[PDB]
RNA sequence: AUAUCA
């Protein structure tokens, strides 16, 4: 086609496998901290609590709501209330939900990402639906009430960055790789007697052709073809963790070109 | 009780200009431009980038200190051609590459039934 | 800004003495002026904290809005057809343009050669709208009117930006204007100062003025106190 | 620990069990009630922040929960009775007829003189409203603690063997991994965090791992801390295989039994891990020895240690500043000290400590007998 | 005490995970490493995460109030 | 005269000149670059009768007098901190001090109890071109959260067609991709509505 | 509504005033609690 | 022994010390909170009086700010609660008690303070995070590591105290010390680890990375020395790109077991105009040496040039092995 | 002498052989809060008006 | 009993606690807003007024240096070799 | 808890160090550093 | 006073 190919591997609704060639290091790397940290996503970010009879300390429960993920798909339709222009927050850019649990049940009732409501209007857009990838459809367990165990509480859910907390992480680990065959001399390989032998052989290394002894060593060669494995969390889809992460690494850089023009 | 505020990693302080260029004393031609509320994200990539450019002798970047997140890049460039200039088209060619990996990435993608 | 000034007073009969001193003293002879100052306090129906969006101690302050009138307006029949020069004073839609002044208790200090305040001023130019009226205005920034008082005077343009006042204050109510300076007239002796070296110089040039009328007329600094428009 | 009242209370938000453990510690309880967590460790030389025994912590883990903990602290106040009259007062004082209030808030108090449970406090704020009647009355509050601060977690009004009504207050807080806060390994390995670095910054096995914490190679040799590579070798393959790993003493179990079966589930023997750097992504030309190892979160944290004074409470005895930081207390300038400034030729440095930053006073002597007789009636 | 939601190291969701874990373990008979694996816990990072968590939560509900 | 104020809210700082661009073959002379503040307080006092704002907005014209006006209940008041713009005459009664500041640094120094700045709108080195009896002037607007939008400000001494000039520029909107936006050609004094319009096409 | 003191074991709330008795009623047990604020209390979900 | 030929102390101040790559030999890293409390009573003069007023404006506070002024008249005003906090009007000769800032001379201390070198004048640098920040090549004379250490903090009160700190017991003047006539502080751990494996004749540096080590160097000349290797593509040593920190005049030889002019095992030292010609630099060239990089350094440059120095050797280093990673496992051990 | 050990029955036998304490040591100076007589303080300095006049 | 300038005996050369101290004592002075013997050229800090007046020997202290006996040499700084 | 309810002390030949007899009665690693160093006996 | 910290 252009520039930089893509050659996906291997899809899900958690995780793209693919192959990034014609593309620097350098590109490969921004891109992947981008998509770790840069990518922006709805998350508990204020938990209000009217009564709290568990076995937990308010902030205990607190801290876990921000880890529960929320739908990010619309996320980009919603402000972040730092540019909103009201006091405190609003439905152009928060997303309110609510909490309210008892223990009925003689048996240990529990408390689940699902038993989180929205109270606050969502404008019809994809955003605040805490994510449940479980089987039996619970989503995350935040809390065990006994018999008059009482949790209410508030929540208010805002747009964020990974930057400020890991909570607004859209993604997991993301694996990243190149060269299987050390042809590039990136690394010194710590052996006893081989290490060949000693260390373990790349998934990637199929995907490459074997450097054969009887050739000298290609200094002007160069570092392109990176085999990376994108690992979505919930709040957006694996492809958009990707999309999203090229996009924000370009208006990261379009800012520059933009700040140049003011000056 | 020290700690900063976790947004002013990203968020521009008050009267704070993301972009301070400064002439280098030491040698001809060469610029140093500070990059406020900055990382390695983008230095390294925008550095990467002008080492590409044939006119440009010079370029690096160097985050001073952790706690603080903004990075001087230094660009030195051959007499005739202006170091902004040479930032101002590796950050194009950047978007460019970019734009074409995000083409590709949906063109492929899309071929997918998973 | 930063107002310079000092104080004194004479009495009713010391009025053409003074004048004559003051016109050889200075080369010009007095120029009559006047000002309706009206002054405005919080509301205090509507109560709010006196701390800042950080937190910080706010004290609150009264606001002053002045400007002038046309001098036909203080001059009834029985004033009528008298020279309207300085012997005068012996015998007593929208908004129009207003000076806003908010000023400071006069800066501290034992042994000051003269009183020194700050002044922070804006000017209303118009209005426009449902409730355009300046009254209306300085209740939707939470304020209410407290009371007004009318100067009359003459003043002096001397060098180095020196001004002398000599002024008669009235307060205005339906009960009727009191004159606060019943018996004589307020002098006023002031610069308006916008660095250490103007205002160390500036302090000179009042001095001597206080310096020249020493024996005749005596120029003080006034009680920082009887200078704070604070409410409390 | 939430039905105790207890001064000072420290739980760990989530403890996990040892991935090395002993046969022994079925015995001690350790599993049920475990001192840490496993944490993923890099024995890397990275930025240089994890030099002379400090260490580099996964500013992204501590977010997601590691290494937090509850902190409950607990005042204490009686309502005494001395003698026939005078009797001290549950209230809130009125800054009118009471003496010498606390600069602090009052206003959290509701009218018992105590704040409800729930409210969240700061420094220097009256938890406990107290009056000493003595004629009207002098104030004798309970302050929070000034380098504190947290939620009022249960507040409760007793009785005791004779009936005096006497009041205990408990405050949480959560207190979340900081730069000067200490951890170790079970193996002497001490140490502050010297750094927080977020995942991107961190280095990274191709496989998408990080570690949460980066130790310095520099322990190791001089310290001979073989077990604490072994607790780490073996805990990786526990981790992959989900099996306990004993790591018990005398055992049958070998550095090369471990090693081949970490083969066995893909990683290289040794423990080694190539990793990229976190800034540019290039390979490291070194490998990494990488897997996860129990680390502990010690009581000594930073925020409770600092302190700074200039100017503050003086002794009444010799008029020289009081001691400790509980007390806003200046440092010690002792004899050793005095000895540095001598040898450095700092005369006048000296006689400042000495004098204007302490002691230093004025008398009037006699010039016949010179003792301070002289009746200086200054004035 | 209570599931951590999120792995420290990498943050996958591992709140919804455990009653599952739990499950088939006395359920399944199923081994500790094939149901982490089944769970598709595949790094070591969120491996440890289940592996070794300790549920003090079911002992602080055996007190009344 | 008249007035009205377009805000493209979804936009970026390219915007600008893609909608500068269709108007090359209408456009005639370029002057003086432009600025403008634009601010929004929040009232602190707790009893506010019912039905009164909490929001005023104060528009700062840079060059328009340095002026700046407040808008609260749809009522405005025009203030200036230049010298220069002191009616003689309360100069000369001392009314004034001759040396004025604006409002906005009054409103946070001694009436920030009463009065909190909540956002701080700034558009620098902004555009003036000139049409055919209709001048169109264009600013980036940033926050202190970077880009905030596109701003038209239209001013035509024609007091005839106008209806028409802004549904032409609006139009060239439509071509450069520029949807879901707001104008604003309302009114309450030129300044005065001018400086509504910044508010109804902002809030 | 109100409940100044709340009971230690039993858990049944006392609403009692200054010097009403330091004791539950039906147990007798003088521990009793104090019922959080009902000024509620909002914390940041980090 | 307790009250007079000891006492506690105002202006003081004490926390956990903490290591810095990015400080230089000299500065402290001093927390806000730190320097929010410690303060110098400063002499409105013309120089000052609007600096001052501005602190003064500023607060008790916002960090650039002060807490007291100190009338002719002897009574305090406490910007605190005065009234008058705000309209406060300076005069020559009054006193502004400001916060500590960037710069400021003050004596930083490790007990036990068996030594001149226990207590030495620091620079302040005003940093985030409550723990005090100090040079790793100073770890050594103060005997500290950050296993949980505390340190001391004093402030001078004086015009006269400062300069007895700043011209007598500055860090760089007690480089050389007179216990041994030698060095009392070298470079240590991460930096004499990657300073080894960086000087091998085996260690080449492409291009990308010369210019960001180059860059590093904060007096670096702005002249891309020549690659020692020029073709088939240009290549720099270690050797090469560290001599960029090692100022021009400093010769220094050194002959270890087997050296010739030759080095066949890079054994020695040979450093001609500040430029190494052979050999590895470790503990005998760059440690707390007597023939010492360092002792040559001080000796031959300055006190302030040296301390320049180390700073210089640690930002190319630490940078170099921040991307070239060192660790150590069990695999170590086995033989 | 006091300083160090044996305090009390050194300022005893002080008293009952009526010592004279010249204040050069370092440790009296201190005692009393004056400016050592060491390094800084091993000399002393002074204005001169002849020198203060030749420069202006 | 002062020893006179022709049988001076100490060193030709200012002592690191001299220097040291005249630099403490002219900068406090300074400070203390006393006449300044130099262009300021541009200085502000009163150490570096000091160590600039102490560059061109423009400081009028004297510095007695007190022998053990008791008697003493007084050396002008406009006279004292600055190597330090 | 547990360490402090198997605690011994000694109070006031050559004491501090770990003797033949304390095999299998007394840990040879719990033991203080500095002045009770070997006088604090863990069972 | 015990415990503890380097
Ligand atoms: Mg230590
Ligand atoms: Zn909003
Ligand atoms: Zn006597
Ligand atoms: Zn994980
Ligand atoms: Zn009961």
């Amino acid at each position: 086609e252009e520039g930089p190919q893509v050659k996906i591997r291997e899809a899900s609704k958690d995780n793209v496998d693919f192959i990034l060639s014609n593309v620097d290091l350098a590109m490969a790397n921004s891109l992947r901290r981008v998509m770790i940290a840069e990518i922006p996503t709805l998350a508990i970010d204020s938990v209000e609590v009217e009564t709290n009879t568990t076995v937990l300390a308010d902030e205990f429960i607190a801290h876990r709501l921000g880890l529960i993920p929320l739908q990010s798909m619309d996320i980009e339709q919603l402000e972040y209330s730092r540019d909103c222009f009201c006091e405190d927050h609003c439905d152009k850019c928060s997303v309110v939900l609510t909490l309210q649990a008892f223990g009925e049940s003689e048996s240990t009732t529990n408390v689940y990402s699902k038993d989180l409501v929205i109270v606050s209007n969502l404008m019809g857009r994809n955003i605040g639906h805490p994510i449940i990838q479980d089987k039996e459809g619970n989503g995350v367990l935040i809390c065990k009430l006994r018999k008059g165990q009482e949790l209410k509480l508030t929540c208010v859910a805002k747009k964020g960055i990974a930057k400020e907390h890991a909570k607004w992480g859209p993604a997991a680990a993301i694996e990243f790789e190149y060269d299987p065959w050390n042809k590039l001399k990136h690394t010194d390989y710590w052996y006893e007697q081989d290490s060949a032998k000693e260390w373990p052989q790349s998934k990637n290394c199929e995907y490459e052709d074997p450097p054969n002894e009887g050739d000298p060593f290609d200094y002007k060669a160069q570092a392109d073809t990176f085999y990376m494995n994108v690992e979505s969390v919930g709040s957006i889809p694996v492809d958009q963790v990707v999309v999203r992460g090229i996009d924000t690494l370009q208006k990261k850089v379009a800012s520059i070109l933009l700040a140049l023009t003011q000056m | 009780m020290n700690a900063p505020d976790r947004f002013e990693l990203f968020l521009l302080g008050e009267g704070e200009s993301k972009l301070k260029i400064d002439p280098d004393t030491k040698a001809p031609n060469a610029v140093v431009i500070t990059f406020e509320k900055e990382d390695h994200t983008l230095g390294n990539l925008i550095r990467a980038e002008l080492l590409n450019d044939r006119k440009v002798l010079f370029a690096a970047y160097k985050v001073e200190h952790p706690f603080f997140a903004r990075f001087k890049l230094r660009i030195q460039t051959t007499e005739g051609y202006d170091p902004k200039d040479a930032l101002k088209n590796a950050c194009n060619s950047i978007i460019n590459k970019l734009g074409a990996l995000k083409t590709n990435f949906e063109t492929e993608w899309n071929l997918q039934t998973l | 800004v930063q107002q310079l000034s000092l104080f004194g007073s004479i009495g009713d009969d010391g009025y053409d003495l003074l004048i004559s001193t003051l016109t050889t003293i200075s080369g010009n002879p007095p120029l009559l002026y006047n000002s309706l100052c009206t002054v405005w306090k919080p509301n205090p129906s509507y109560d709010v904290e006196n701390v800042n969006s950080r937190n910080q101690l706010v004290e609150p302050n009264r606001i002053k809005l002045s400007k002038e009138v046309p001098f036909s307006y203080l001059i009834d029949e029985t004033m009528m057809d008298k020279p309207l020069n300085f012997r005068i004073l012996k015998s007593f839609e929208s908004c129009s343009p207003w000076s806003l002044q908010i000023s400071d208790i006069p800066a501290a200090g034992n042994n000051r050669s003269v009183s020194m305040q700050t002044i922070a001023e804006t000017i209303i130019l118009s209005s426009a709208g449902k409730n355009s009226s300046v009254s209306s205005l300085m209740n939707g920034l939470g304020y209410v009117f407290e009371f007004q008082y009318l100067t009359i005077g003459v003043k002096f343009f001397m060098k180095h930006g020196l001004i002398l006042e000599l002024q008669k204050i009235w307060q205005i109510e339906e009960a009727g204007n009191s004159q606060i300076t019943s018996g004589g007239f307020l002098l006023k002796a002031y610069i308006n100062v916008s660095d250490i070296d103007r205002i160390n110089y500036t302090e000179t040039a009042l001095m001597n003025l206080k310096k020249e009328l020493q024996g005749y007329i005596e120029l003080s600094v006034p009680d920082r106190q009887s200078m704070d428009s604070r409410v409390a | 620990y939430n039905v105790r009242m207890d001064t000072m209370a420290n739980i760990l938000y989530y403890p996990q069990k040892p991935l090395g453990t002993t046969r022994a510690m079925e015995y001690l309880k350790f599993r049920e009630l475990p001192a840490g967590q496993n944490a993923i460790v890099a024995i890397a030389c990275y930025s240089g922040y994890n030099q002379e025994d400090s260490m580099i912590m996964n500013q992204s883990s501590i977010d997601r929960g590691l290494f937090r903990s509850l902190f409950f602290r607990s005042y204490m106040d009686q309502e005494k009775k001395y003698g026939m009259s005078i009797t001290e007062t549950f209230e809130k004082p009125q800054r009118t007829n009471t003496l010498r209030m606390k600069h602090g808030t009052y206003d959290k108090l509701d009218d018992d003189g105590l704040i409800a449970p729930g409210v969240r406090v700061s420094g220097e704020d009256v938890i406990i409203g107290k009056t000493t009647p003595i004629s009207s009355k002098r104030d004798a509050s309970t302050p929070l603690r000034s380098t504190e601060n947290g939620i009022v977690d249960q507040v409760l009004v007793t009785t005791n063997q004779d009936g005096l009504k006497f009041v205990k207050v408990r405050v949480r807080t959560t207190k979340i991994p900081q730069i000067g806060d200490k951890f170790a390994s079970r193996h002497g390995q001490k140490g502050t965090i010297g750094i927080t670095y977020r995942r991107e910054d961190m280095p990274f096995t191709a496989e998408g791992i990080v570690p949460d914490l980066i130790i310095n190679p520099h322990a190791i040799p001089s310290r001979m801390t073989v077990a604490h590579l072994i607790e780490c070798l073996l805990s990786k393959v526990a981790a992959l295989s989900g099996n306990e790993g004993d790591a018990s003493p005398f055992t049958d179990i070998t550095v090369e039994g471990i090693s081949k079966l970490l083969r066995e589930h893909g990683y290289q023997s040794r423990g080694f891990e190539v990793m990229y750097n976190g800034h540019t992504g290039k390979k490291l030309m070194a490998q990494i020895f990488f897997g996860p190892t129990y680390y502990q979160r010690l009581r000594h944290m930073v925020d409770d240690k600092i302190h700074a004074r200039a100017r503050g409470p003086m002794q009444v005895l010799t008029r020289q500043p009081v001691e400790g930081r509980s007390r806003d207390g200046g440092l010690r300038f002792g004899e050793m000290e005095r000895d540095c400034m001598i040898a450095h030729g700092a005369a006048s440095f000296l006689k400042e400590r000495l004098m204007e930053a302490s002691d230093a006073f004025r008398v009037h002597i006699c010039g016949i007998c010179g003792l301070m007789t002289v009746i200086a009636k200054l004035n | 005490m209570i599931v951590p939601v999120r792995c420290f190291s990498c943050g996958k969701v591992v709140g919804d995970k455990w009653e599952s874990y739990l499950n088939l373990l006395q359920e399944d008979e199923l081994d500790e490493g094939t149901a982490l694996s089944r769970l598709g816990l595949k790094r070591y990072c969120c491996r440890r995460m289940i592996l070794t968590h300790v549920d003090l939560i079911e002992k602080f509900l055996r007190y009344n109030p | 005269g008249k007035s009205a104020v377009i805000f493209v809210e979804r936009a970026t700082p390219a915007t600008l000149t893609e909608l500068k661009d269709a108007l090359s073959n209408s456009i005639l002379s370029v002057r003086d670059p432009w600025s403008i503040d634009f601010r929004t307080y929040r009232c602190s006092i707790k009893n506010l009768p019912a039905d009164v704002s909490k929001l005023m907005y104060s528009i700062t014209f840079h060059h328009h007098g340095r002026q700046t006006v407040l808008i609260k209940d749809n009522s405005a008041m025009v203030t200036t901190a230049a010298a220069a713009d002191i009616p003689p005459a309360l100069v000369f009664n001392g009314s004034s001090t001759g040396v004025p500041e604006s409002i906005d640094t009054i409103l946070s120094s001694k009436l920030s109890n009463i009065w909190m700045q909540r956002q701080l709108i700034k558009g620098d080195a902004g555009e003036t071109l000139i049409l055919d009896g209709l001048t169109v002037r264009l600013v980036n607007l940033f926050s202190s959260t970077g880009f905030k939008g596109l701003l038209i400000e239209l001013q035509a001494d024609e007091a005839g067609e106008f209806e028409t000039k802004i549904a032409g520029i609006e139009g060239h909107l439509a071509e450069i991709r520029a949807k879901e936006y707001k104008t604003s050609s309302d009114s309450l004094n030129e300044i005065c509505d001018l400086a509504y319009q910044y508010v109804r096409a902002l809030e | 509504a109100t409940l100044k003191y709340i009971c230690a074991e039993c858990s049944s709330k006392l609403s009692l005033s200054r010097t009403d008795a330091v004791r539950c009623k039906d147990c007798g047990h003088r521990i009793l609690l104090k019922a959080r604020t009902k000024r509620l209390v909002q914390f940041e979900a980090r | 022994r307790g009250n007079l030929m000891g006492k506690r102390v105002d202006f003081s101040a004490r926390t956990v010390i903490s290591g810095d790559p990015n400080l230089e030999l000299d500065q402290v890293g001093v927390p806000k909170s730190i320097a929010k409390t410690l303060t110098y009573p400063e002499v409105v003069t013309p120089y000052n009086i609007d600096r001052l007023t501005q602190l003064v404006r500023n607060g008790p506070n916002e960090h650039p700010g002060a807490k007291y002024v100190i009338r002719d008249s002897g009574d305090r005003i406490d910007l605190r609660y005065s009234k008058r906090a705000g309209d406060i009007q300076l005069q020559y000769g009054w006193k502004v008690e400001r916060h500590i800032m960037d710069n400021d001379p003050v004596l930083f201390n490790r007990q036990p303070s068996l030594h001149k070198m226990s207590m030495m004048a620091h620079r302040v640098k005003v940093i985030p995070y409550s723990t005090f920040r100090l040079n790793l090549s100073v770890t050594s004379p103060y005997n500290a590591d950050f296993d949980g250490d505390e340190m001391n903090l004093h402030v001078p009160q004086s015009e006269e105290t400062r300069a007895e700190l700043s011209q007598l017991c500055a860090v760089p003047l007690q480089i050389v010390s007179p216990q041994s006539n030698k060095p009392c502080m070298g470079i240590v751990q991460d930096t004499l680890c990657g300073i080894r494996k960086l000087t091998l004749r085996d260690t080449f540096i492409e291009l990308d990375q010369v210019l960001n080590m180059l860059y590093w160097v904060p007096d670096w000349d702005g002249v891309i020395p020549t690659p020692a290797i020029i073709k088939p593509k240009p290549l720099w040593s270690g050797k090469q790109i560290l001599s960029v920190a090692i100022p021009n005049g400093i010769h220094l030889q050194r002959f270890d077991e087997g050296t010739t002019l030759l080095s066949p095992k890079d054994n020695g030292m040979l450093i001609i105009d500040g430029q190494i010609i052979f050999g590895v630099v470790e503990k005998k060239t760059v440690g707390s040496s007597n023939g010492g990089l360092i002792h040559v350094v001080t000796r031959e440059k300055g006190p302030q040039v040296c301390a320049k120095l180390f700073g210089n050797i640690q930002k190319v280093v630490n940078f170099w092995l921040l991307h070239n990673g060192f660790s150590t496992g069990i695999g170590d051990t086995i033989a | 002498r006091c300083s160090f050990e044996e305090t009390v029955e050194i300022l005893f036998e002080a008293g009952a052989s009526a010592e004279l304490d010249d204040c050069r040591g370092v440790s009296e100076n201190v005692i009393l809060g004056q400016m050592a007589p060491i390094g800084t303080g091993a000399f002393d300095v002074m204005i001169d008006e002849e020198s203060l006049v030749k420069y202006m | 009993k002062a020893i006179p300038k022709d049988q001076r005996a100490t060193t030709p050369y200012m002592t690191k606690y001299e220097r040291a101290r005249i630099l403490g004592t002219r900068a406090l002075q300074i400070s203390m807003n006393a006449p300044v013997f130099v262009d300021l050229e541009g200085e502000t800090d009163p150490l570096r007024i000091a160590m600039k007046e102490l560059a061109e020997k423009k400081i009028p202290l004297v510095i007695r240096r007190y022998l053990p006996d008791g008697s003493f040499e007084d050396w002008s700084v406009e006279e004292l070799i600055v190597d330090l | 808890t547990l360490s402090h309810l198997r605690r011994t002390n000694t109070p006031i030949a050559k004491p501090r160090q770990l003797h033949n007899t304390h095999w299998g009665l007394v840990c040879p690693a719990e033991t203080p550093e500095g002045q009770a160093c070997g006088l604090v006996k863990n069972l």
